[PDB]
């Protein structure tokens, strides 16, 4: 069985006549390793739960990223920042990190004062391009 | 040539008429991948490479994309996206001689499978065992090349088979080799069935102000319809509009 | 491989000019050098690169080339110039560089 | 015949930035005013490329020695050179770079290109000796000191020179991307005059195709051929060679990337986006547009590519008894056919065609090429 | 006074080995290549051997290829022409000279040693 992804240790138990696992029946979530009899579950390598908050390209070329439904401490683990280019390591961690209920937002400066919403991030959090000149949340 | 060092020849600036091969040679195998043999006359090819060698009768099945075996792994492998025609015919009268024809060699052993269209003509000793070969033959140290050993009394699957693999490229570059179809006049600004360098279509043509680079032949703004073509005789560029005026 | 053709001998009266010419097919495309070997002494460089005089050689000696032929002329034949004169050119024709010499001239004052 | 130079002494690596350089035309279809997305082998944007001066003067005494290292060939290379005196002349490509395996020779003298695929016995330091003639000095005669011997030649190609005559701050950037895919060595190049930029310039120049060579060889390592204007028998104190290596060359390795190429009205690639570089480019590749509007955009994955592969198979040692199945002295009749279970062994069919030739071999439900990297539950012959 | 003095030359029977030692003084010996040139009695000069500056490269005339070997010791600033299997035609006044050019195609001999007479006795 060939594929591309990440593996974690799983608490699932396999019957002796079972080798593969398919809870969704179109993706093999779990497998039994052939040499060591531990059961490893397979998570896809693709982390597409990321949304880029940007102004206009005409306005600016700097962005913020909202990693959806993950904790801010697990952002380098979830996106695999070690295997990314160093430009994506800027948005992996830094000073401008804000934990929201929608996700972890990196690249935008959190401000205590509140304004009207123009770019809806979610869970009551909004983003804007406001003053030098930078993206605020 | 032998199958381990197969002979590649470039075919260009000529007319590809295979109908002259009807009288002399009868081809036991003629399989075209990526093109139909009936449409082979009304087509123009950009570059054509003839890969010629000799194999056994039982090994002609291995000259195909997606095949494995001895030839397809160690001697001659075709790519998966292969566009071209494999031709093969029996040559027991020519290649095989009385007493054993040992002039054709093949590779038994290789450390890894060949990649498509690669030739390995190295005669270094294969290390089958754990002990180093040190450049001398012996136990677990075999010379990688061996003779077919063709005889006229051999079986059909052990008889010589000459193989020519014609590799093409269709409708991507200016073409130097074309089919037997005879060219006609150009009817501009009219709805007409057209055939430009093998590209068949129905529509109307207008003169275009586009400029083509010398390595470019076809033009596509949206990449699902050929806008402009370079006419093969006169080097003017003609853009093609569909004949259908459905905006009514 | 190619051989430089140099005259066996010249006879020049003193207080005159003495042109020494050797020609070869590759001398039109490669530099040539002149050495003086006085009898009983080692050869010394006189003219190199067909025109250039190193220091310590008197101003009498001058050299020039005319296509195939290269020449070595002396602006005043003093008795101290009675010696053996040789040509040299480098043949790069073979696998490795080669240095070809000439026959030599017996200059008599 | 070859000439032995000094020991290279393994100079430490030095890197430099390649600001959006190495983009070539992927296809030969005239495209005008369209944004085309191609997945191919491209040099990643803003990558670290390895820069080597052609002549390095690093010793305390003042030794000048060519930096001609043999460097790897990992899925393609971008060779960029900034020179002013034609001291770089070509390259050699191969695996062992000796008489055992075939190698590719590319060399540029004053008149034409020589492309040869033979079994060259390359020496440790291949170079071309260059000497000007005595009266003209308009061309430079070249002495070839690349290989000791050449045998089994299967390719020959001559055309107009890849490198133009550079015969004083008029440096030039010559860039070439070399690829060896499906038995063809594909070369792509662009020539641009540069000015007062020591390193690679910032800007965009698209590499037009040059030649597609049906070499059909395996390439793993490559080296750079340099011109030796000075003398190996007598090294000058200084100034004998070309100015202490102001001239230099840059080497970068291609990687599988997805690029969004923007073709303009005249059919030229005028701008590109690397989808893996930053999140703005991921948004651009998701929207297939170079300009994005204000707001939040969900982007598909382009940022991560696997570099290593792992294979995990059960602890099985013994080989399958295909000698019993295939080389039995008697076979069963077709009305009572013999079914045998094959288990607890390694299914290696490569030992089968040492002496047995199969006229029919048809696999249903599985491809014969994928039969090696598979494990079967129960096998019945 | 870039001076090159050699020694070690004398009469010999054919088929015996003789070693020539050319010393150097007054200049950077390692920075310059060196040659050997013989001059037969009554005949002109003839080049026989090359050694590189380091000693990493050496070529010999086709008449005496392989029959001689040439080496240099950069520490003792001494040039050596180890000769084996001498013949009748080898009688000459051998000169140790110094390569004088810095460009690849061409070279010349600006300084020359006084000479060693190698005589073969039939
Ligand atoms: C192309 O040549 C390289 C030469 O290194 C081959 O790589 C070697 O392959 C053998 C066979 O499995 C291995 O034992 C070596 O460890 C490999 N060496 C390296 C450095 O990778 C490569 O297999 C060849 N390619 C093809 C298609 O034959
Ligand atoms: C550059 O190299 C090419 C090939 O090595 C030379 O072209 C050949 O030169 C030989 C003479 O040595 C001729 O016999 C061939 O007919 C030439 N072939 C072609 C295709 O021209 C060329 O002369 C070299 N140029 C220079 C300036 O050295
Ligand atoms: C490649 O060149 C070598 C040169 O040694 C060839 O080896 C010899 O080739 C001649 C002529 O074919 C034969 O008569 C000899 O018997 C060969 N000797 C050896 C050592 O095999 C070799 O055949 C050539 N062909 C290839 C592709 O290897
Ligand atoms: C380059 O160096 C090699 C190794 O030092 C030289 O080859 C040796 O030459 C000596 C003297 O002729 C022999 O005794 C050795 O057997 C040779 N060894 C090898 C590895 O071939 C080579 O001649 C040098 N190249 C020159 C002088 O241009
Ligand atoms: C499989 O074999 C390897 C190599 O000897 C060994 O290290 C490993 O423990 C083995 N695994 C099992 C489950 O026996
Ligand atoms: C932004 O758009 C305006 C027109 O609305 C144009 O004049 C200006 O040049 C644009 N700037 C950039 C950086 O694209
Ligand atoms: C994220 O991790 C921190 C670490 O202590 C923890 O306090 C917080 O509750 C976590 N958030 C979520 C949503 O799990
Ligand atoms: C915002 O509120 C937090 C609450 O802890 C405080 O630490 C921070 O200094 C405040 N920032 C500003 C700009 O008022
Ligand atoms: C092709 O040949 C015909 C017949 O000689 C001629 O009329 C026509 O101009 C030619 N086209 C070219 C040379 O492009
Ligand atoms: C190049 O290497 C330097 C030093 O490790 C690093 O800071 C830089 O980010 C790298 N550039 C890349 C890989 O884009
Ligand atoms: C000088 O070189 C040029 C260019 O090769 C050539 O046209 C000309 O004939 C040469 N002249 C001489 C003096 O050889
Ligand atoms: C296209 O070529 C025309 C030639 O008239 C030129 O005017 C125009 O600037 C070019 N367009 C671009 C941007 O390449
Ligand atoms: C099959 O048996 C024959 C007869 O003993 C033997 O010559 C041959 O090598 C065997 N082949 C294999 C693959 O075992």
């Amino acid at each position: 069985l060939t594929g591309t992804g990440v593996l974690t240790e799983s608490n699932k138990k396999f019957l002796p006549f079972q080798q593969f696992g398919r809870d969704i029946a179109d993706t093999t979530d779990a497998v039994r390793d052939p040499q060591t009899l531990e059961i490893l579950d397979i998570t896809p390598c693709s982390f597409g739960g990321v949304s880029v908050i940007t102004p206009g390209t005409n306005t600016s070329n700097q962005v913020a990223v909202l990693y959806q439904d993950v904790n801010c401490t697990e952002v380098p683990v979830a996106i695999h920042a070690d295997q990314l280019t160093p430009t994506w390591r800027v948005y992996s961690t830094g000073s401008n990190v804000f934990q929201t209920r929608a996700g972890c937002l990196i690249g935008a400066e959190h401000v205590n004062n509140s304004y009207e919403c123009d770019i809806p991030i979610g869970a009551g959090i909004c983003a804007s391009y406001q003053t030098s000149q930078s993206i605020i949340a | 040539a032998s199958v381990y060092a197969w002979n590649r020849k470039r075919i260009s600036n000529c007319v590809a008429d295979y109908s002259v091969l009807y009288n002399s040679a009868s081809f036991s195998t003629f399989k075209c991948y990526g093109v139909s043999p009936t449409k082979l006359n009304d087509l123009c090819f950009t570059n054509v490479y003839a890969d010629s060698f000799v194999i056994r009768g039982d090994e002609v099945r291995q000259i195909a994309p997606g095949q494995t075996g001895k030839i397809a792994d160690y001697n001659y492998k075709l790519p998966d996206d292969f566009t071209g025609c494999v031709i093969a015919w029996n040559s027991n009268n020519l290649d095989s001689k009385v007493g054993g024809n040992y002039n054709y060699l093949y590779r038994l052993f290789r450390k890894s499978n060949l990649k498509p269209f690669e030739r390995d003509i190295s005669t270094e000793i294969y290390q089958a065992g754990s002990t180093p070969c040190n450049g001398v033959e012996g136990f677990n140290c075999y010379f990688p090349l061996q003779s077919y050993g063709f005889q006229p009394t051999n079986g059909v699957g052990y008889q010589p088979y000459r193989v020519v693999v014609l590799s093409f490229e269709l409708l991507h570059a200016p073409a130097t080799v074309c089919g037997p179809k005879k060219s006609t006049n150009l009817v501009k600004n009219k709805c007409v069935n057209f055939n430009f360098n093998g590209l068949t279509g129905t529509g109307v043509l207008t003169e275009s102000n586009k400029k083509f680079l010398p390595f470019q032949q076809f033009g596509r703004d949206i990449a699902d319809t050929t806008d402009a073509v370079r006419d093969p005789q006169t080097l003017e560029i003609l853009d093609i509009t569909p004949c259908s005026f459905g905006g009514v | 491989s190619y051989e430089l053709t140099q005259p066996p001998s010249v006879s020049v009266s003193p207080g005159q000019t003495a042109r020494i010419t050797c020609s070869a097919d590759a001398l039109a495309k490669q530099y040539a050098y002149w050495y003086q070997q006085k009898p009983g002494q080692a050869p010394v460089l006189v003219i190199y690169k067909d025109s250039e005089r190193p220091s310590g050689i008197p101003e009498r000696f001058s050299g020039s080339s005319s296509g195939t032929t290269v020449t070595l002329t002396i602006s005043g034949v003093q008795a101290e110039d009675e010696a053996d004169y040789y040509c040299q050119s480098t043949d790069n024709s073979g696998t490795y560089p080669n240095w070809v010499f000439g026959g030599g001239t017996k200059l008599t004052v | 015949q070859c000439v032995n130079l000094t020991t290279r002494t393994q100079l430490p690596p030095a890197y430099t930035n390649s600001f959006t350089r190495g983009v070539y035309y992927p296809d030969k279809v005239f495209r005008s005013s369209v944004l085309h997305s191609t997945q191919d082998l491209f040099l990643p944007f803003f990558s670290n490329v390895t820069w080597f001066h052609a002549i390095h003067v690093s010793g305390t005494n003042g030794t000048k020695r060519f930096d001609n290292p043999v460097l790897p060939f990992n899925d393609g290379v971008y060779f960029a050179s900034t020179e002013k005196s034609n001291i770089i002349r070509g390259w050699i490509f191969g695996t062992t770079l000796d008489s055992k395996t075939q190698s590719l020779l590319i060399v540029n003298n004053a008149t034409n290109v020589v492309i040869k695929v033979c079994e060259f016995q390359f020496c440790n330091d291949p170079f071309l000796g260059v000497y000007y003639h005595k009266n003209n000095k308009s061309w430079m005669e070249s002495e070839f000191r690349v290989y000791s011997s050449a045998n089994n030649c299967t390719f020959e190609y001559v055309s107009q020179p890849f490198l133009m005559d550079l015969e004083g701050n008029f440096k030039n950037l010559r860039e070439f991307v070399f690829k060896n895919i499906d038995g063809y060595f594909k070369i792509y190049s662009k020539h641009t005059p540069i000015n007062l930029v020591r390193d690679l310039p910032q800007g965009f120049s698209a590499l037009e195709p040059l030649v597609d060579l049906p070499i059909g060889i395996n390439i793993t390592r490559f080296q750079t051929l340099l011109a030796l204007h000075r003398s190996y028998l007598t090294p000058g104190d200084s100034s004998s060679g070309w100015t202490a290596g102001a001239a230099a060359y840059y080497v970068g390795y291609l990687q599988p990337r997805t690029f969004l190429l923007k073709y303009n009205e005249n059919g030229t690639i005028t701008d590109a986006v690397d989808c893996a570089l930053d999140p703005l480019s991921e948004t651009k590749c998701t929207l297939k547009s170079f300009t994005v509007e204000k707001g939040i955009y969900q982007t598909s994955n382009f940022r991560v590519q696997p570099t290593e592969s792992i294979v995990r198979f059960p602890n099985i040692t013994n080989l399958c008894p295909f000698g019993e199945v295939f080389n039995a002295t008697r076979f069963a009749s077709v009305y009572a056919w013999n079914r045998k279970r094959i288990s607890n062994c390694v299914a290696d069919y490569s030992v089968l065609y040492n002496s047995a030739s199969f006229s029919t071999f048809k696999c249903y439900g599985v491809s014969p090429t994928k039969l090696n990297d598979l494990c079967f539950t129960n096998v019945y012959a | 006074q870039v001076q090159l003095v050699e020694s070690g030359g004398g009469v010999v029977q054919p088929g015996r080995s003789l070693r020539l030692s050319c010393a150097a003084s007054g200049f950077t010996f390692s920075s310059y290549g060196m040659h050997w040139v013989r001059q037969a009695p009554g005949k002109g000069l003839e080049w026989v051997a090359v050694i590189s500056y380091d000693g990493s490269n050496k070529h010999y005339a086709d008449s005496v290829k392989g029959r001689f070997t040439i080496s240099r010791d950069n520490s003792k600033n001494t040039l050596y022409l180890q000769m084996n299997s001498l013949r009748a035609e080898d009688t000459a006044v051998y000169y140790c000279a110094k390569d004088s050019g810095y460009n690849y195609g061409y070279s010349w001999f600006d300084p020359w040693g006084q000479g060693t007479l190698v005589t073969v006795s039939s």
